[PDB]
């Protein structure tokens, strides 16, 4: 019942993120120091390439959450400018007026 | 829409039945109520921020409504 | 020099609006508040009070069974505090083992029929019920007569 | 159709008299009801030749916060009854340099009023303590290692050590951590450590 | 750069305040802001970026069989898919269609 | 005629431990409509006045974010629409405040802040010295 | 031309309420909000859901009050409490209206876990603010 | 009266049903806004004013030195070398997190432990000894 098989696809990227994202920063953070062995960061860079790959928080896109529209987005409203546009348009959006200056 | 001479006296009554209880409810006499009075009462009671002051709440006197 | 610290005041959650209520009177004019403030909507009878009042308490009834039919829609919580009363509610035993720690279970959910069926079903494989656990029982077949409590729906 | 259709009530604002108790019709925040405000208000932007709508279903109106449960009179009834919960100021404390001299530290913290259903807030967590190095029993070489273990804390205009924490989950917790800060700054300064002798 | 006293003064100060005390490359520290901070996929904006569309879907879904919740936009997609049986536009059935 | 005989006042207990001291109250108040904190000013001033309160009010400056999004679903680039949110604020400076009347105070008109406004109440409390501060034990 | 949230000229015979007349450039100036809330206040956080839940109950309301509602829903927020004002119509029986009183405010309350209330004000019809 | 009631024993259903019937000869409907919010705040429903943005969060009762104070947890770990130093980042950061509880803070740690376990063989061809 999500917007398309696009946004269904983000919405499994969000859920597998979010359940690795400890295990991902632990084995991470073995890899961002100079102080512990190389022998020992090299194993953990397998380590973390071999978790799956919809784990990986930068391949998450911040769709609309009503059309599914990938771009365009207000981070704040979480919405597409044309929704967003829609609903300000309509008064329907508290505080949110044209602006002239 | 036309407003017949009747029309205007009810509404005449009206304003001094309410002029009378906006008194009561801001606790100030009903007998020295002036028009600037029911605008700061009115002010208060409706806040309205709307720029233009013609689409704000207004209690007047219906000779200057109508 | 002493400076002296007046002693703290404490009062319940609730005072303060307590004492805001104590300043106001009925209002003789409206009807009573359980009732919409709308001329069409307004009880204009003593049956109407009635009636108006119960198709109101079966809309609640309506919603309430739809919440317990499906808890799924409502187990999303995003109240902050935690409200406990606006949570499903679940009436079905969930301990499925035959014992006399999930009999009493069903005596506490008041199944007087599904408790009688299990505690024959315990007594006949022999295992050990307390006497509390059999009082508990008794006291569940006692107060009800042997008949199911009233339910929203089957 | 046994009846006709039927028939509104006729408003009760007609049956209130103009010196009514008017807190008692509106005692706590409510919409904007026609039926029950007995005022001839209008609102709306007039067409040519045309006045500003009624009040019944002028939507206008029931956008409005009203004010219509806090009147003069209500308030003041209101507080009458408030004045129980309240105790009074130490009388001792007439001005600010006595409340400093008594009082030397000030401990503040923010509460934060949204709407919605959730009343967490992550920036009611920070705690800030000031306290005047003046007001502490500091000896010469006590405050000159104090002003140089906490840097930019210390303001020499104003004397003022601020000590902010944010580090624990809650308030109470930044609480104890900043008055702890202060108790081990203050022991620490007092101590004199061999390698000071390097300076 | 620093003189004794000064470097002394500093480390005293660092774990005063619960800072960093051994000497620390730029590259290691970013183990202190790595731990200090949520990941980002485990703040509630991302996780929690769409609504349950399956839950509003579903909820209206059964509110409309139940009678209590008048769809106007599913009533008039299944006119039209009425409509559509009438003038012979039926959907197939699967595995049994046009083409094999 | 018909008036309540008596009535049950809330039972408001005096502890046996001390209040706290709050030196001052910051209530800042944030809103997008003006007139609707002109009402909650004149509500909160007269609240304070009947309590025996000291407040002093003052506004600080607005703040209008801004920001442009295109006119048309599809391409005319050169075509926008701007938007705006103005957040007006009104600040009641409280000072000489008790634990008990502050909670009074900011429970009434926290109770009464109208739709669309905020609030972030800044509370400076006055204390003493920590018990372990009075002497050096080295 | 713009097209925006403009209800156009017709012959001079289909009515427009006040809020239908009036075009996004009125928002703050001729007509106000339709919902109130802290969320788009400087500082503020959770617009998002915010925004989300007034979608869902101006659709709610729709369906649930089919044919009776004679204008825009108000939605007001005030800490915990959501309000939910609507201008209905006078032709579905009083029984009904208080049933779905009932019956939303306790769905919408065990939905989003907070105290819902809805505010009715019946009109005869709709009101008119000018012929388009 | 009887000197000290049976506190620790359950009521009965029968106590219970009679508790039951007493709450309802004082029921009556809500007579104005003022009860409606007097019962939704005994209900946990409304929130309780003044407003605290903690109100029913208490992190597990937790100190502000079990969120800071975090060497303690270190006592498995090697007392000096490259783990030491990595080590004391990981609870320097953690000692700065708002955002997790003690509990959760201990899990970090504990992975690491488990870790630096599985790759002894690989440590120890590096000079470094763990447990
Ligand atoms: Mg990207
Ligand atoms: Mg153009």
């Amino acid at each position: 019942h999500y917007v398309d098989w696009r946004m269904w696809r983000d919405v499994k990227r969000r859920k597998m993120a979010y359940e690795y994202a400890d295990e991902r920063l632990r084995i991470n953070s073995l890899r961002k120091n100079t102080i512990l062995p190389k022998i020992l960061q090299d194993v953990a860079d397998e380590e973390i390439a071999a978790l799956p790959r919809d784990s990986c928080p930068v391949r998450i896109r911040n769709r609309c959450v009503m059309t599914s529209r990938p771009r365009g987005v207000k981070r704040r409203w979480r919405l597409s400018r044309i929704v967003f546009r829609h609903l300000a348009d309509h008064g329907q959006l508290s505080g949110i007026q044209r602006a002239t200056w | 829409e036309t407003y017949t001479e009747d029309f205007i006296k009810k509404q005449i009554e009206e304003f001094n039945i309410g002029k009378r209880h906006l008194a009561n409810m801001m606790g100030e006499d009903p007998e020295t109520f002036t028009q600037e009075d029911i605008d700061r009462a009115i002010a208060y009671l409706f806040p309205s921020g709307l720029f233009e002051k013609r689409a704000r709440p207004v209690m007047k006197h219906p000779e200057q409504i109508f | 020099e002493e400076v002296v610290i007046p002693k703290k005041k404490t009062w319940d959650k609730v005072a303060v609006l307590q004492a805001l209520a104590s300043t106001v009177n009925r209002d003789t004019t409206a009807v009573p508040y359980v009732f919409q403030d709308d001329p069409y909507l307004m009880p204009a009878s003593s049956l109407e009070s009635r009636s108006f009042l119960l198709a109101k308490k079966s809309g609640e009834n309506v919603a309430k069974f739809i919440i317990n039919s499906y808890p799924k829609y409502f187990q999303k919580d995003i109240a902050e505090p935690h409200i406990p009363c606006l949570m499903p509610e679940y009436f079905e035993p969930q301990i499925k083992d035959i014992s006399e720690a999930a009999l009493k279970e069903r005596i506490e959910l008041r199944k007087v029929k599904a408790s009688v069926d299990m505690f024959d079903q315990l007594l006949q494989a022999g295992t050990t019920v307390s006497l509390e656990t059999t009082n508990s029982l008794l006291d569940l077949l006692c107060y009800y007569g042997d008949q199911e409590p009233s339910t929203d729906y089957h | 159709e046994r009846p006709p259709r039927r028939k509104a009530l006729p408003p009760r604002t007609e049956k209130m008299a103009v010196d009514q108790d008017w807190p008692s019709v509106y005692p706590v925040a409510a919409p904007f009801k026609p039926s029950a405000v007995p005022l001839p208000v209008r609102m709306g932007y007039p067409v040519k030749k045309g006045v500003p709508m009624a009040k019944e279903g002028n939507l206008e109106l029931l956008k409005i916060p009203n004010f219509l449960h806090l009147t003069p009179v209500a308030i003041k009834k209101h507080c009458e009854a408030l004045k129980d919960f309240c105790t009074e100021w130490p009388a001792a404390l007439d001005s600010d340099e006595k409340c400093e001299k008594h009082f030397p530290i000030e401990i503040d913290s923010t509460d934060y009023v949204s709407s919605g259903p959730s009343v967490r807030n992550p920036r009611a967590r920070v705690v800030v303590l000031r306290v005047k190095l003046s007001s502490l029993n500091l000896d010469d070489h006590a405050k000159k290692k104090l002003i140089k273990l906490v840097g930019e804390r210390y303001c020499k205009t104003t004397d003022v050590l601020t000590i902010k924490t944010d580090r624990c989950p809650l308030r109470r917790q930044n609480y104890d951590y900043a008055v702890y800060l202060l108790t081990v700054l203050y022991h620490e300064s007092w101590n004199t450590e061999e390698w000071e002798k390097s300076k | 750069s620093l003189s004794e006293y000064a470097f002394r003064m500093s480390r005293l100060s660092a774990r005063l305040f619960g800072e960093v005390t051994r000497p620390t490359n730029s590259k290691s520290m970013k183990v202190v802001k790595l731990f200090s901070e949520l990941p980002l996929a485990k703040k509630k904006e991302t996780y929690d970026w769409y609504p349950n569309h399956h839950t509003y879907a579903e909820l209206m879904q059964t509110l409309r069989f139940l009678g209590l919740y008048r769809d106007e936009h599913q009533d008039f997609m299944d006119e039209q898919k009425r409509l559509k049986k009438l003038r012979g536009k039926e959907k197939p059935k699967k595995g049994e269609g046009k083409r094999a | 005629v018909d008036v309540p005989k008596d009535l049950t006042k809330p039972v408001v207990t005096i502890s046996d431990e001390p209040d706290i001291l709050y030196k001052r109250l910051s209530v800042l108040v944030k809103g997008h409509d003006k007139a609707v904190l002109d009402s909650y000013e004149y509500f909160a001033v007269l609240a304070a006045k009947e309590l025996g309160i000291s407040i002093k009010v003052h506004e600080p400056p607005r703040k209008i974010e801004r920001f442009t999004l295109l006119q048309s679903v599809h391409i005319y680039k050169k075509h926008r629409v701007q938007y705006e949110m103005r957040t007006l604020y009104r600040c009641l400076e409280l000072e000489h405040l008790t634990g008990s009347t502050a909670d009074v105070y900011l429970e009434y008109i926290q109770r009464n802040l109208p739709e669309g406004v905020a609030m972030e109440v800044t509370k400076t409390q006055l204390e003493q010295l920590p018990e372990h501060i009075k002497e050096p034990i080295w | 031309k713009n097209r925006a949230a403009r209800v156009r000229v017709s012959k001079g015979d289909k009515p427009v309420t006040y809020e239908e007349a009036h075009a996004p450039h009125y928002i703050a100036h001729r007509k106000g909000w339709l919902s109130l809330h802290t969320g788009n206040l400087d500082g503020e956080d959770h617009a998002a859901e915010r925004t989300v839940e007034d979608v869902f109950l101006r659709k709610f309301m729709w369906g649930t009050f089919p044919g009776c509602l004679a204008d825009q829903l108000v939605l007001k927020r005030r800490g915990n409490q959501l309000e939910i004002c609507a201008v209905v119509l006078r032709q579905l029986s009083p029984h009904k209206y208080y049933f779905l009183v009932g019956y939303s405010e306790t769905l919408l309350s065990y939905f989003y876990k907070c105290p819902v209330r809805l505010h009715l004000q019946t009109v005869p019809s709709k009101v008119v603010y000018k012929y388009l | 009266t009887k000197e000290a009631p049976e506190t620790d024993t359950s009521p009965s259903l029968w106590d219970v049903e009679f508790a039951k019937q007493l709450a309802t000869v004082n029921e009556q409907p809500l007579q104005n806004g003022f009860e409606e919010l007097i019962q939704w705040t005994k209900e946990g429903k409304l929130w309780e004013f003044p407003i605290n943005n903690e109100a029913g969060f208490d992190d597990d009762g937790s100190e502000f030195h079990e969120h800071i104070f975090l060497e303690k947890h270190l006592e498995s770990f090697p007392k000096q070398g490259p783990i030491r130093h990595f080590m004391e980042l990981v609870t320097c950061g953690l000692s700065k997190n708002p955002y997790l509880s003690v509990k959760q803070k201990v899990e970090h740690i504990e992975w690491f432990r488990n870790y630096f376990n599985e790759k002894k063989d690989i440590l120890k061809e590096s000079n470094i000894q763990f447990n």
